[PDB]
C-alpha cells in the first residue's frame, strides 16, 4: 500500500494521488475528554496512582491496541464434535483491529487452523476437479484396489 | 506412489515446482471423507466439494458463535470497539483528544475508599491535577462511565464521590445506567412500563432520591439504554477473507455486541465542539444531538421483513419525557433507519422548589438553569479558560481596575448582546450577556473576589398548537 | 361454509381485496393486529385510563407517538 | 416460472418479457393504516402489550399468510355414508391463498383424500377404456369366471 | 458472429423422463439464445405404436389428461416452454425406384416395397417446417 | 487515439476506436467446408471477456468470419477495493473505482507529463501563489469541457470535465506549493437491461 514516487527535488515530484483527501480544524486547549472503564480482561494488581493514561487518535489506535497486550483466556463450548458437554479454552492474541475477526480468531485457535486448512485445500481441489474428466476414471481405480489406497492415507 | 501419478497427470503443478504439497493434501482429504458415499462424476463432485464445505461451515461457524460472544470476549468487545466509535467520528484535526484510563468499576469505589478525601484519591489525580491543575496542561471537558450503574449502595457512593470529583474539575461524568436500575432484568421491556414517575418515588431508590437532590449532582448525566456496535457477518454483506461466515444470531439479543452510550453522548460534546469550538449543541435531531450511522441487521421476521433497533427499546415521546424530567439523557431511535436523537441533556439534578415570593420564584428559574447541562458546559470552558488564562498572570503588574479589563475585553468576544442573531452567531458566540464584578479581600491585600455572571441563549422545547376552525378568516 | 371457517375466511381473503386494491408503490403501508373482540375492551378495562392501554401502544406510541 | 436467462454482463441481456408491465408511486410518510380485528381462530394468551403488528404488502402477503399457521380445527358434517347423524372432525393447516380452494382443503381431508384418489384412477381408465374393444370381451370371463376375480379384489 | 435463428431436432419424442428432461433443458436454452427449438414427437407418444391409427382416436383431449404425462403436462405450464414447438407426423423423402419411371444406370431395380409402411424413407418434419422458416 | 484526438481515451470501442482491424487471415479447407483461420487463437465469447474485465485483462474478442477485432474495457490488474458502507465509504469506493479502469490514468499521465515540463521551464521566474494558482487554471481550462452533452469532438478533444485546483503552501522553507489537481473526466457506455414485454394497447 505504498505508491511508487521518486526521490524529492528542485523538480517537481507529481504522484498521483489514487486518493481522495480530507482536511483539518484547530482550536486552544482541546477539549480534552478522558474515557474511564474496563478496557481489559482482568483487575491489575498497580494502585490507581500509579498507572498512566494513553492518548489516543486516529492514527495511534492500533499501536494503542497492540501495546496493550489484551490477552483473552476463557472456556467455550466444544462445537466441533459429537459431544454437547464437552469445553475447549482458546488462548487470543489481539494486536490489530483486525484481529476480532474470525480470520484472526479462528487462526489463533490451532483446532480452527486445521479446519481453514482442510477448506483451502477443498478450494485447491475444485478448479483441477471438473476440468479433466479423467479423475473419475480413478476414483473406480480407487474403489478397486482398496489396499493401496488405505496404504497412502495414512502418509 | 500413485498419489505421485495423480500430480505427474496433473499437468498444471506436475514438475515439482510450486503449490504441488498443498494439492497433495487435498486430494488425501477428499478420500479420507468420500466412503460416506460412494460416487464417481467430477461435477457432482464439484457438488460433493461444495457439499464437504457447507457441513463443514456447520461445524466451524457453531464454533466462531461460541468462541465469540462470550461474557468475556462480548464484554471486552462492547467496551473497545465502542472505543473506536468514538475515535473515528471525533475529527483530532479539530482540537480534540481523548485519554484513555484502564480502571476497574469495582477498583474505583475502593480507590474513593482508599484516599480519606475526595481531593486525595487516585482518580483526582487524572482528572483534576494532571490535567487541569497544571501548569500548560490541557483541561478535562468530560469523564465517559463505560460502566452499567445499579441503584445499589456501592454505586450511589461511587456517583456521591463522583459528583464531588466533577465539582472540582468542572467536568460533568457521563455514564449510564443499566436495564437492573429500573428493575426490569431484560431490557426490551421498558416500554411496557405504564408508571415511570411511581417507580423512582420506591425505598429501594432512597440512595438515588438524595443523590439528585445534593447540589454537587449538577455534574453528572447518566445517558441512554445501549446502542448496536457489529453488524452480524454475512458471506454476501460483509465477507470475511477466505471464509463464509454466517453468524447465527439467535432470539437473544445480548449476542449482539451492544455498545455503552456514554461512547455515543460524548460523540455529540465533540462534534459539536468541532464545529463552533463550545458545546451546548446537543440535544437536536437537526441541531447537533443526532446520532447518526449506526448498525442496523435487516432480518426476517414472522412472516415480514424488518430491521433490529439500534437502540435496544424504541423510546416514545411520553416515555422520553418521563425521563427528562427524573434527570436521564435517552436516546429515541428513529424507527426504521440508521439514525437516533437526543432531546434534553438534563442532569440528575433535581429543580428545588422555592417558595412563592418575588425572588423565590425568579430563582427557581435561575435553578433551574443549572441542571440541564448544556449550560454547564458554557461555564466548564469558563472554568477552563479562565483558570488557565489567569495562570500566566501571576507575578505581573496588574491593578482591581486591569483585572476588570482584562476579563471584560476577554468575555466580551464570546457575548452577542443581540435578541436575534444569525445562527452561527448564536453559537460561537453562546453567552448573552456576562457581567464582571471585581471586589478586593482585606487584612491580605490584593486578593480578587469577582464575580462572572454569564447568561446563555434559550433553545426551543414543546408547545402547544391549539387548532380550531375559524371558518370566515 | 362452517361458523369457525367463514368467519376466519372473509376477515382474511377480505384482507386480500384491501392489499390487492391498495397501490403499495404510491407511499402506502397497512399493519395487521391479531386481537379479538372481547379481549380488545377487556384490555381497556385493563387501563385505568385510554392513554396507557394495549391498543394505545399500537395506534398512538409505536405509529405516530414515535421520532421517525 | 422462471424465464432462462444469460449471465449478466457487459454486453447486453435481451430477455423477452412474456410479461406485460405495471407501474409504481411514492410519498411522505405513507397512509398507515391499521387492520385490527379477529384474524385466527382461537384467542392468543399473550397479552395485548406485548404482541406485534406485521405488516402486509403485495409481495409479502403469501408469507405472513404462512407464519400465522390459521389451523382451522372444528367438528362438521359426515356426508360421505347414509348417516345423517354421523359428524367428522378435520385438521387443517393454511400456508396459501390456494389453501382455502377445494383442491387443497380435500388434500388435507384423509377422507377426501382417498375419494380424489379414487376419481384419478378413474380418469385414468377412461383413455384406454373405449380405445381396444377386447375390454368388454373379458368382462364377460369376469362375469364366467367369479372365484378368480373376488380373490384379486381384496388384493 | 451470425446468430441461431432456431434449432432442428431431428428427434422422435417419447413422453417418458429422458425426454421430458431433455426439453425442460431446451426450453431453458431456447429462452437464453432466443431460439425456438423445434422436433418432432413419435407415434408412441400418443400411445399408438403404429402410426397410421391417428384418425382413429376419437378423443385426443382424454389422452393428453392421463398421468403418464404429468412431465408433459407440466412442461407446457413453464414459462420458458414458449421456445419449444414439437412438429407433424412424418413425411415421405424417396420414390421407390422403378425400371420405367426413375431408372438406374445399366440395371433394373423395381424396389419390392411390402405392406409394411415402415419400409418407405419416412424423414422427419422438423426438415420440413424449417423449410417454412427459410422460405 | 492520439494521432486523431491528442489524448487516449478512446481505447475501448468497436467503433470508437478499439478497433484492431487489417487483420490477416488464412482462408484454408475445413473438413469438407470452407473456412477461416482466426486470427487471435480463440474466439472470445461475451460472457469470457467479461469475467476477464472483471479479473483484470485486456482481452481481444475477435469478428468472427472477418478480419476485424475489438478491445471492450482496458481495465488495468488492480482490484477495485470495497469500502465500508459510510456516506464516504460509499463514495471512494466509486472513486477509487475510476482509478483502476486505464483509459482514465493516460487523460492524467497526460496531466503528469504536461505538468512537469510546463513547470519546469517557470523554474528561476517571478510568481506568486496567486500567479501559480492563475498559470495552471487558465492551463487546464482548455482541457475542460464542463457541459452536460458536447459534440462528440469535444468531449475528445477536452477529455476532462471540471478540474479543482488548490494551492497551498509549505511553511518553514517558503515558497514551496503543494496544490491539488483534481480532474473528473466524461464517463462512456457499459451495459443496460433491455426488459422486454409486449403492452398491446400501448
Amino acid at each position: 500500500s505504498k505508491e511508487g514516487s521518486v526521490a524529492p527535488k528542485e523538480r517537481i515530484n507529481i504522484k498521483y494521488i489514487p486518493a481522495t483527501g480530507d482536511a483539518q480544524a484547530e482550536v486552544e486547549l482541546p477539549l480534552k475528554t478522558l474515557v474511564v472503564g474496563d478496557f481489559k480482561g482482568h483487575a491489575e494488581q498497580t494502585p490507581l496512582e500509579e498507572r498512566a493514561t494513553v492518548t489516543v487518535d486516529k492514527n495511534n489506535f492500533e499501536a494503542v491496541m497492540r501495546e496493550s497486550e489484551l490477552k483473552i483466556t476463557a472456556t467455550v463450548k466444544n462445537k466441533l464434535t459429537d459431544d454437547e458437554n464437552a469445553e475447549l479454552p482458546v488462548e487470543l492474541n489481539f494486536k490489530s483491529l483486525a484481529d476480532f475477526a474470525p480470520d484472526a480468531v479462528a487462526s489463533q485457535v490451532p483446532e480452527l487452523k486445521k479446519l481453514i486448512e482442510l477448506r483451502e485445500a477443498l478450494v485447491a481441489l475444485k478448479g483441477p476437479l471438473g476440468n479433466i474428466p479423467a479423475f473419475r476414471e480413478r476414483l473406480q481405480s480407487l474403489l478397486n484396489s482398496e489396499e493401496s489406497r488405505e496404504k497412502l492415507l495414512a502418509e | 506412489g500413485s498419489l505421485l501419478d495423480e500430480i505427474m497427470a496433473q499437468t498444471r503443478c506436475a514438475p515439482s515446482e510450486e503449490g504441488y504439497d498443498i494439492a497433495k493434501k487435498g486430494v488425501a482429504a477428499f478420500i479420507e471423507n468420500l466412503m460416506g458415499s460412494q460416487h464417481s462424476a467430477e461435477p457432482v463432485n464439484k457438488s460433493l466439494v461444495d457439499q464437504m464445505l457447507v457441513e463443514l461451515d456447520k461445524k466451524i461457524s457453531a464454533q466462531m458463535d461460541e468462541i465469540l460472544h462470550n461474557s468475556q470476549f462480548q464484554a471486552m468487545e462492547s467496551a473497545w470497539r465502542g472505543l473506536k466509535l468514538f475515535v473515528d467520528r471525533t475529527d483530532f484535526r479539530e482540537n480534540n483528544k481523548v485519554e484513555i484510563l484502564h480502571v476497574t468499576k469495582d477498583e474505583l469505589l475502593e480507590d474513593f475508599e482508599f484516599a480519606p478525601e475526595t481531593a486525595q484519591s487516585g482518580l483526582y489525580k487524572h482528572v483534576y491535577s494532571a490535567g487541569y491543575g497544571q501548569f500548560g496542561g490541557e483541561p478535562v471537558g468530560a469523564i465517559i462511565g463505560n460502566y452499567a450503574f445499579t441503584p445499589s449502595t456501592p454505586d450511589m457512593k461511587l456517583l456521591q464521590y463522583m459528583g464531588a470529583l466533577g465539582a472540582m474539575a468542572h467536568a460533568p461524568f457521563i455514564s449510564s445506567v443499566g436495564p437492573e436500575f429500573f428493575g426490569i432484568d431484560s431490557f426490551e421491556e421498558l416500554p411496557n412500563i405504564k408508571d415511570l414517575k411511581s417507580t423512582f418515588e420506591s425505598p429501594k431508590y432512597t440512595k438515588w432520591r438524595s443523590l439528585r437532590e445534593s447540589e454537587d449532582a449538577r455534574y453528572l448525566g447518566l445517558t441512554a439504554p445501549r446502542f448496536l456496535l457489529r453488524v452480524p457477518y454475512d458471506p454476501i454483506e460483509n465477507p470475511v477473507k477466505s471464509f463464509n461466515y454466517a453468524e447465527n444470531v439467535s432470539a437473544s439479543h445480548e449476542h449482539y455486541l451492544w455498545g455503552n452510550t456514554a461512547f455515543a453522548f460524548a460523540t455529540r460534546l465533540t462534534d459539536s465542539f468541532a464545529k463552533y469550538r463550545w458545546c451546548p449543541n446537543i440535544i437536536g435531531p437537526q441541531s447537533g444531538g443526532a446520532v447518526e450511522d449506526l448498525p442496523v441487521h435487516v432480518f426476517e421476521s414472522m412472516g415480514a421483513l424488518q430491521s433490529k433497533i439500534p437502540t435496544e427499546v424504541l423510546i416514545t415521546d411520553r416515555k422520553e419525557f418521563e425521563l427528562a424530567e427524573e434527570g436521564f439523557i435517552a436516546l429515541t431511535m428513529r424507527k426504521g433507519s440508521d439514525n437516533a436523537a437526543f432531546f434534553s441533556a438534563n442532569s440528575i439534578q433535581k429543580p428545588k422548589v422555592f417558595p412563592n415570593t418575588k425572588e423565590g420564584k425568579e430563582a427557581e428559574t435561575n435553578y433551574k438553569l443549572g441542571t440541564q447541562l448544556p449550560y454547564m458546559m458554557i461555564i466548564n470552558r469558563l472554568a477552563h479558560y479562565v483558570k488557565v488564562l489567569q495562570r500566566e498572570q501571576i507575578g505581573a503588574w496588574k491593578e482591581r481596575q486591569d483585572l476588570e479589563r482584562e476579563l471584560n475585553s476577554w468575555i466580551k468576544q464570546y457575548v452577542a448582546d443581540q435578541e436575534n442573531p444569525p445562527a452561527d452567531v448564536r453559537s460561537r458566540r453562546p453567552l448573552r450577556a456576562a457581567r464582571i464584578e471585581v471586589m478586593d479581600v482585606e487584612g491580605n491585600p490584593g486578593w480578587y473576589q469577582v464575580s462572572l455572571s454569564v447568561r446563555p441563549h434559550f433553545k426551543y422545547m414543546g408547545a402547544n398548537f391549539e387548532l380550531s376552525l375559524v371558518g370566515r378568516l
